[PDB]
């Protein structure tokens, strides 16, 4: 029973493969860390203005008095709510 | 007269492009072009430069040609568009100087009374910093010869300027930033040990030149005196530092105390989260 | 029926040793890209600053 | 009819002179003429960016002084090569680098002078190693309003140019405009020696110099221990009921690696005496 | 082995017979009595999928075809297998002399078809003169190429099970993307081998958005539909000769010769002289493209010399894209050749010009010239690795992707993974993760479990190649 047992002690090396699957999990770790840190130019995006909504008007249009400034009829986006004006 | 230089790589690339301009034509010897400069202190700066055509036959190294009209024209150009700059010298691409270079130097020391050259190499592999500085003053001689007009090796460096590396480090792309903690120290070990003690062994090869030859200026003025500045440590056998083993132990002292304490705290760092998250993953995996 | 078994699983084992050696240097090179990301984070504040206050 | 995917090669002395010129005249915009070599349809190269004189009143097409054109270009002809201009450059240090009115005023002049006549748009206050601030364009004529706009025969490497949809005001200015591909190509004559300059002049300069050390002891012990007590606070608050607690933050940061680099480099500094001295 | 004989067991005996890795007792297992040739024949399957070197795997093969010539039935699966692995030009001639003795009609048919669709393009077309310098007429019938692709054309015209509603739901696209050529990419791919022309006839302006690929794709999708279609090419494209169309610039006349090359793909008649003359009598290099591609495609093993002569001196430095066509043509006529003339005249040529198209195309060409080598190029491959950024390392990746086709060699994977992640140029990373599908198609169940980790890279380059690799 030469290789009748050699192959069995190499079936034991499937438990060597769990360490490899662990290492594959280690490489999958920090992959989303690097894909998060490369996507920090989202934070490098230009600023924005806080304003004052009087009340909306027709044709999906609204009004904003910004911080020191007068009135500016501004345009609406898609992911927002006219019903929350 | 010149303390040191602050030389940007842009003027070196401004040498490189004219090297490209001459590699395509009949190249007799090398490049001789203008070196502009921004001289403020006894320190030196260069922002830019340009070239000038040049040929040289080798029969009495006196047949060599520039165009001072063209030189002063484009100097007037770059002086008008930038009043900061002025000429400060020249440059050449062949790494070994020759005897015509003093005629070049003193023939262009008439516009400004100093004209520092720049040795470079278009194919550098073994040197350190390409930038080199000489100056032409006289010590006249110990034997006081009739005008021993000598180039005098002024210290040099690569300069530095804010946001001039915007192109550079984006281009080269291969830089492993902050390798502190890995193998930079041993690269410096290999190169400083081998590539400085080969400078030392070629100094002793020059000493063998003084043995078999070297009557010329055999130079018993500066050589053994700066070598006595070396010979502050005559490090012969029996090693003579019984009065420095305790100082070396004092050197070992604080760092090994830091090592002991801190790396015990580093094991203390790793083990906590490692054990907790380890058995978390282990018996909450199913 | 035996000789087919280690002709599969030995090849599996040496393929797995191949990638088990590779993934180590993979996870190594990720930390260099992470240090480049660190310098990209650090260089957001060098020359300027414009003081406000948190509202 | 049909047009092959264009490319703008650079020489990077171009980009260095752009940043240096916009640094020299930095509170003001400048104007310039770009020199290079018209190679073919699908590529074009800038090999040389030369200085162009100032105006003070208005940057205009009349910043191109023709006596300066004659003088400058002929003294480049008796410099290394009489190569051909490939366009023009300018700056806009005041804002986010989009096309001024003067640019479209001189665009017809430049496309009367050049074939492509590609612009160069730059802001000199951006970064120190990273940004690729340069921006280049091609105004397509309003006379081809009948035919479709920007055919670009393959539009696959043009789609591989299309990657960020950059500069939302220029994409507002997508009326007869589009940016172009600019690669930073290799110079085998120059790249390895720039790398030589860079690396072998920054690795200890002469590579023999520092191979500070005795007060960073105290500096590092402060910077470590003062953060370490708040690094060890949180096991007070660690508990069970897995999601019923919410504050996971790592604490081992900058006390593995800062201490690693610190203590290993300073024990090699304790090795300097045996390395240099015998 | 005496214990195997006493135990009577055959597969333990063959396990021990390969333990020695030698023909001594491996000869004795097939020297036994009652050895069933079925078990002894999937023993060939076993040893085919396992033995690593070609030093003695083919020797095991040929000693088994020896012992099958010792089998009393005149065997032809044995020569059917070793003729396409151990690639014997004289053994097919000698079994043809056995056909001359035998005088059957089953004898010259099935092994002929096996080599006739499952051997090298160069191999049978080279050896056919050895085999023919009655069954002597039957080999002319079913070795030439006069019936198989024609009945395949018949199979595909009369095997039409398609849809047109999808073509309508994309026919109503209006916009100026080049997806209007993807509409005919669809109706040409899903209608190959029909030669019914129901797609050129539903348009006036849907065809007339004249660019390069509008012209070229419009006259190329017809040839994709005309896959096969040996005889009727000239008198069906009488209107579509290169001088009978008046193109936009050059591609309603370029794609005509491209479609003729598709029609005569791998089965050429006058598609050497005819095509090479009409490209030799062609105005510039901006026309010669598809004719050159189909010329190299049909000219596999025809020893065409003008494809080596006039292409390099046609470009003289470079071309637009027909330098890529030149690399492809010389690679296809010199597939797996180690063209030592063109090792020199391609890779001591792809360094001194500057563009991206000409260099990338010669890169694909010097990839294509070397194929299935398994040892024979790899010093040159690392010599390509030590070159500049975008060209030779990329082509070394493609060339090791072609030199290791069909094997699980663990040599390519070293530099493959190394340049796949360690490099900073990203298109070469995309190529390096593309390469695994090129080298791992025989045992394809290895890839996805490890390319799933490649799927989460920083870049869309390696993620894109990881999406291509599973495919
Ligand atoms: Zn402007």
């Amino acid at each position: 029973y030469l290789s009748k047992i050699e192959e069995l002690q190499l079936i034991v090396n499937d438990k060597s493969q769990n360490l490899r699957r662990l290492q594959a999990q280690r490489n999958e770790l920090n992959a989303k860390v690097r894909l998060l840190r490369e996507e920090l130019q989202l934070l490098q995006e230009q600023g924005s203005y806080v304003g004052e909504v009087v009340r909306a008007m027709d044709k999906k249009k609204v009004l904003v008095k910004v911080h020191p400034e007068g009135k500016f009829v501004v345009d609406v986006d898609k992911n927002i709510d006219i019903n929350d004006v | 007269a010149v303390q040191k230089v602050v030389v940007h790589p842009l003027v070196l690339l401004s040498v490189v492009d004219h090297f490209n301009r001459i590699g395509k034509v009949g190249n007799q010897k090398r490049v001789v072009g203008v070196l502009l400069g921004s001289w403020q202190k006894k320190v030196l700066d260069v922002s830019n430069s340009f070239a000038v055509p040049f040929d040289e036959d080798d029969k009495d190294d006196s047949v060599w040609f520039l165009d001072h009209d063209y030189l002063e024209n484009m100097y007037g150009m770059f002086k008008k568009v930038n009043a900061r700059e002025r000429i400060v010298g020249w440059y050449h691409t062949g790494p070994k100087l020759h005897k015509n270079d003093i005629a070049i130097n003193e023939l262009m020391k008439r516009y400004c009374p100093n004209s520092v050259l720049v040795i470079i190499d278009v194919k550098p592999k073994d040197l350190g910093l390409p930038t080199e500085a000489y100056i032409s003053v006289e010590e006249v001689h110990d034997d006081g010869t009739p005008t021993s007009k000598t180039f005098e090796h002024v210290t040099s460096e690569i300069g530095a300027e804010e946001a001039e590396e915007v192109g550079v480090e984006h281009l080269l792309r291969d830089i492993k930033d902050t390798t502190v903690g890995t193998l930079s120290q041993r690269i410096t070990n290999q190169v400083h040990g081998l590539k400085g003690l080969n400078s030392k062994l070629l100094d002793i090869r020059s000493y063998l030149e003084k043995v078999a030859t070297g009557k010329l200026p055999i130079n018993h003025q500066i050589i053994y005196q700066l070598q006595d500045v070396f010979n502050l440590l005559p490090d012969v056998s029996l090693q003579e530092f019984v009065k420095a083993f305790y100082l070396k132990t004092n050197d070992q002292m604080v760092v090994v105390y830091l090592a002991s304490l801190i790396r015990s705290v580093v094991a203390l760092h790793n083990l906590i989260n490692n054990k907790i998250a380890n058995r978390d993953a282990e018996k909450k995996e199913g | 029926d035996l000789y087919s078994r280690y002709k599969k699983l030995q090849q599996e084992l040496e393929f797995l040793e191949v990638q088990e050696e590779y993934i180590k240097d993979e996870q190594k090179n990720l930390k260099k890209e992470f240090l480049h990301a660190q310098e990209e984070v650090k260089r957001i504040q060098s020359i300027p600053l414009v003081i406000g206050q948190f509202l | 009819a049909v047009d092959t995917a264009e490319q703008v090669y650079i020489s990077s002395l171009a980009l260095l002179k752009m940043l240096k010129h916009g640094r020299a005249g930095v509170p003001m915009e400048v104007m310039g003429l770009m020199l290079g070599e018209f190679v073919d349809d699908y590529t074009v190269r800038v090999i040389d960016v030369f200085a162009m004189p100032q105006s003070g009143t208005g940057v205009s097409v009349e910043a191109v002084d023709p006596v300066f054109q004659a003088k400058m270009l002929d003294m480049l002809k008796q410099t290394g090569r009489p190569e051909m201009v490939v366009g023009w450059y300018h700056s806009h240090p005041g804002f986010g680098c989009w096309l001024s009115g003067v640019d479209i005023n001189t665009q017809q002049s430049f496309e009367a002078l050049s074939e492509r006549a590609v612009a160069v748009v730059v802001d000199p206050i951006q970064s120190v190693k990273g940004k690729v601030v340069i921006d280049a364009f091609r105004l397509i004529n309003a006379n081809m309003m009948v035919l479709g706009h920007e055919p670009r025969q393959t539009t696959s490497n043009l789609g591989h140019l299309n990657k960020p949809s950059i500069q939302a005001l220029i994409h507002g200015l997508n009326r007869h405009y589009y940016s172009i591909t600019i690669n930073y190509r290799k110079n085998e004559l120059e790249q390895k020696m720039l790398l030589n300059l860079h690396k072998k002049s920054w690795m200890e300069g002469l590579t023999l110099q520092d191979y500070v050390v005795k007060e960073m002891l105290e500096l590092a012990k402060n910077y470590n221990k003062a953060v370490e007590e708040e690094d060890k606070m949180t096991p007070e608050q660690l508990a069970i009921k897995n999601v019923g607690k919410q504050d996971p933050k790592r604490h081992l940061e900058e006390h593995v690696d800062v201490l690693m680099t610190s203590n290993i480099v300073q024990c090699l500094a304790a090795m300097l005496d045996t390395v240099v001295f015998k | 082995f005496q214990r195997c004989l006493d135990d009577h067991k055959y597969k333990q005996a063959i396990g021990i017979a390969l333990e020695t890795r030698r023909l001594d007792v491996f000869e004795k297992t097939i020297l036994e009595s009652n050895d069933v040739p079925g078990m002894l024949a999937y023993s060939l399957k076993l040893c085919m999928s396992l033995m690593q070197n070609k030093q003695f795997r083919n020797k095991v093969l040929r000693v088994l075809v020896k012992i099958y010539m010792n089998l009393e039935k005149p065997d032809f699966i044995n020569v059917c297998q070793c003729l396409i692995f151990l690639d014997d030009p004289q053994a097919v001639s000698d079994i043809l002399e056995k056909l001359v003795k035998e005088d059957n009609l089953l004898m010259a048919y099935q092994i002929c078809f096996d080599l006739y669709e499952s051997a090298s393009q160069q191999f049978l077309s080279s050896v056919i003169q050895n085999l023919r310098t009655d069954q002597t007429l039957k080999m002319i019938k079913i070795l030439s190429g006069e019936m198989a692709i024609e009945l395949h054309l018949q199979f595909l015209i009369r095997n039409n099970n398609t849809d047109l509603m999808i073509l309508k739901n994309t026919k109503d696209a209006v916009r100026n993307s080049v997806c209007h050529t993807a509409t005919v990419i669809a109706n040409s791919f899903m209608h190959c081998g029909t030669t019914s022309d129901q797609f050129l006839r539903d348009n006036l302006e849907w065809l007339a958005r004249a660019t390069n690929w509008a012209k070229f794709t419009a006259t190329a999708s017809l040839g994709v539909i005309h896959k096969g279609h040996e005889k009727e090419a000239l008198q069906l494209m009488a209107t579509y000769l290169p001088k009978d169309t008046s193109p936009g610039s050059a591609y309603q006349e370029g794609g005509g010769l491209y479609a003729l090359g598709l029609i005569h793909a791998n089965h050429g008649g006058d598609i050497i002289d005819y095509l090479l003359n009409q490209l030799k009598n062609a105005s510039n290099d901006i026309v010669r493209h598809g004719g050159s591609l189909g010329l190299g495609l049909a000219a596999m093993g025809t020893a065409r010399q003008d494809v080596y002569d006039l292409l390099k001196t046609n470009l003289y430095q470079d071309d637009a894209v027909t330098g890529e066509a030149a690399g492809l043509a010389l690679g296809l006529v010199m597939l797996g050749s180690k063209n030592a003339q063109a090792i020199e005249d391609m890779v001591g040529y792809a360094q001194e010009t500057q563009h991206e198209k000409i260099l990338r195309g010669l890169a694909v060409g010097i990839a294509l010239v070397m194929y299935g080598r398994m040892e024979e190029a790899d010093a040159l491959i690392e010599s390509l690795c030590r070159d500049k950024d975008p060209i030779l390392r990329r082509s070394g990746m493609y060339t090791v992707a072609m030199a290791y086709c069909g094997s699980g060699n663990n040599k390519a994977i070293r530099r493959l993974l190394h340049v796949a992640v360690s490099d900073v140029n990203d298109d070469v990373r995309r190529a390096a993760v593309e390469s695994l599908g090129f080298i791992l198609f025989r045992t394809p169940e290895q890839c996805p479990s490890v390319v799933s980790l490649l799927s989460e890279s920083y870049n869309p380059h390696v993620r894109y190649g990881a999406a291509m690799a599973l495919g």
